[PDB]
């Protein structure tokens, strides 16, 4: 309690001093990106899916690496040269019309409510539930209260200290966990025996457990699985998640807002390099501790019997997601476990601050100005604060859906939901950035068709439900058997085809309106038609960043290959 | 042996990057 009290005192003091009293260097930008992405949701989801499935889930985070450099090398020049403050404003400038911008902003807001805020709130809730032994809803209420206090006092230099604290805490935890199990060879030589001894299921619905998925998966060690037989197939990883990460980094407002503040293009590229190098790390720092929790505490983590799972977590399908919280509750020394919770709250606060700022700059700027062209600055700030409060309460209301989905594990739920609605935005952004032929309605109709098909495939997911081997969900295999990342690829391709079909069959857009808004015309010196910056880099720093980017890619590919 | 397959992945990625930069310098 002393460590938590000291950390809270530090936060209150820093916030009070900040309240009383665009040229960011590369390292603060990289720290801001990492803190915006990494939160309690990432730790909980990665640990839970590592306990359930294995290291393959970590390959998701490693695939967030590559796109960042694309974000740093392909779409950042367009964002800076166009002078676009937000992402929907870019499409407002390039395409025109107030229908595409408004709809895309609304869709991004919904992707926020059930991809960023709700998962982080539930992760903080499970942390407090495991540590403080409260109910799930009471834990959500407590997290809401403490996050309101943090926002009122702390609010927004801080990125570097947040990242340093998070990395230090996670490194301490992994150091004390690996020796607890006996090391890397200790974890790899004893993981497959993590099967629980309780397979009874006294309820006559299933009787004896099928003894197929209570044991760890035989291919749990392998990062790459079978294309059809194995869960999270490699076609569903390499191609499936690149499309989603395109929206996450290169197209979402959170990352571009945390990235547009760089001093120059070279500083932005170096910050992206730092973020990728820090993205090498969270595999070791999240997925392996989940296996640690599975090994030391198999009966309390790998439960399959509905009764014991309901006792432990309140859900009969999950309890794989309590891998990380339980781990810090017991493994860490008695004097510790305050610093670990402080680190977790730090990650949650960084993520929520970034999300709130991005949601404010999305709704308060795009929609409100589209509705109220002129308003006072105080009114704008009040609208932003009210939107943050409303977005938080909406995510809290949506949290019960997050409670039990995609087999009871959270990160698979994030990947599934983000594989249904993001690919439309990804296809629209790619077509706008690289295909001049696209028009406003050509992109809009493809986008709305992709949304309709995604919703049609998504409604059964939370209608019929999901379950484990004990009680598989009752839904057609044709509309459920295909992996969510496979459906992401298919929907992305059909949305691209629809957008191209509508565009080539309808009146194009003149080129005079298309200066510096397309990656093929970043360096054009001609004037714009105003349908409604100044990037530069000296060769020495440019080549330095290019070579270190190549080295970072080499390291990422090496770690990809090393874990099969 | 994880290290040998990791080295193979590094080699194939290096060849891929070399080809990409070659076509970049050829097609401008
Ligand atoms: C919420 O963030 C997580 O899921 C997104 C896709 O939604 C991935 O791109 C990212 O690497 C991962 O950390």
């Amino acid at each position: 309690i002393l460590v938590i009290a000291a950390y809270f005192l530090l936060v209150i003091g820093v916030g009070l001093w900040s309240m009383c009293r665009r040229s960011m260097v590369w390292w603060p930008v990289g720290a801001s990106l990492f803190a915006s992405n990494i939160g309690s949701g990432h730790f909980v989801g990665l640990a839970g899916t590592g306990a359930a499935s294995g290291l393959a889930v970590a390959g998701f985070e490693w695939n967030a690496l590559f796109v960042v450099l694309l974000l740093g090398w392909l779409f950042a020049p367009v964002y800076l040269t166009a002078g676009v403050i937000t992402m929907p404003q870019y499409l407002r400038k390039r395409f025109g019309g107030r229908r595409i911008r408004l709809y895309l902003s609304v869709l991004s807001l919904f992707l926020y409510i059930f991809t960023k805020i709700s998962v982080d709130m539930f992760s903080g809730a499970v942390f407090i539930q495991q540590a403080l032994g409260w109910n799930i809803y009471a834990s959500v209420i407590a997290l809401l209260g403490i996050t309101m206090i943090y926002t009122v006092t702390g609010g927004l230099y801080t990125d570097t200290v947040q990242t340093f604290v998070i990395l230090g805490g996670a490194c301490i935890l992994m150091g004390y966990a690996f020796h607890e199990v006996g090391g890397y060879s200790g974890l790899f030589d004893k993981y497959l025996g993590a099967a629980t001894s309780l397979t009874v299921s006294e309820d006559p619905a299933v009787g004896n457990i099928s003894s197929f998925c209570y044991r760890p998966r035989p291919d749990s060690y392998h990062l790459l699985r079978h294309p059809v037989t194995g869960d999270l197939p490699w076609p569903a990883l390499l191609l499936g998640l690149t499309i989603v990460s395109g929206w996450y980094w290169c197209s979402d407002q959170v990352i571009v807002q945390r990235c547009l503040a760089g001093k120059s293009l070279t500083h932005i590229k170096a910050g992206c390099i730092l973020c990728g190098y820090l993205k090498l790390t969270p595999m070791f720092l999240m997925v392996m501790p989940g296996m640690i929790s599975r090994i030391l505490y198999p009966d309390e983590v790998a439960c399959v019997v509905p009764e014991v799972c309901r006792r432990v977590c309140g859900t009969e399908v999950g309890c794989s997601n309590i891998a990380y919280p339980r781990l810090v509750v017991k493994l860490m020394p008695n004097g510790l476990r305050g610093l670990m919770l402080a680190v977790m709250l730090a990650a949650l606060m960084s993520s929520l601050a970034s999300i709130f700022n991005s949601s404010s700059t999305l709704f308060t700027m795009d929609i409100y100005t589209r509705l109220r062209p002129r308003a006072g600055d105080r009114e704008l700030l009040l609208v932003g604060r009210l939107w943050v409060v409303f977005i938080v309460v909406v995510s809290v209301a949506w949290l019960p859906v997050v409670q039990a989905a995609q087999g009871g594990q959270l990160f698979d739920y994030i990947q599934a939901v983000s594989s249904y609605l993001a690919p439309p935005v990804s296809a629209v952004f790619v077509l706008a950035l690289f295909v001049p032929r696209v028009n406003e309605q050509g992109a809009f109709w493809g986008l709305i068709g992709g949304l309709l098909m995604g919703l049609a495939r998504l409604i059964p997911e939370f209608s019929f439900g999901s379950g484990s081997c004990v009680q598989p969900s009752a839904c057609p295999a044709f509309l459920c058997g295909v992996h969510y990342l496979y459906f992401a690829i298919v929907l992305f391709f059909c949305s691209g085809l629809l957008t191209l079909t509508v565009s080539l069959c309808t009146a194009p857009i003149p080129r005079k309106h298309l200066h510096r808004l397309v990656f093929s015309l970043r360096h054009s010196k001609e004037e714009r038609e105003d349908l409604d910056e100044d990037i530069s880099e000296d060769p020495s720093w440019a080549r330095v960043v290019n070579l270190n980017a190549l080295l970072m890619m080499a390291v990422a590919v090496f770690l990809w290959g090393f874990y099969a | 042996q994880p290290w040998m397959q990791g080295l193979i992945a590094v080699a194939v990625f290096l060849v891929l990057v070399a080809i990409a930069f070659a076509v970049n310098h050829f097609w401008c």
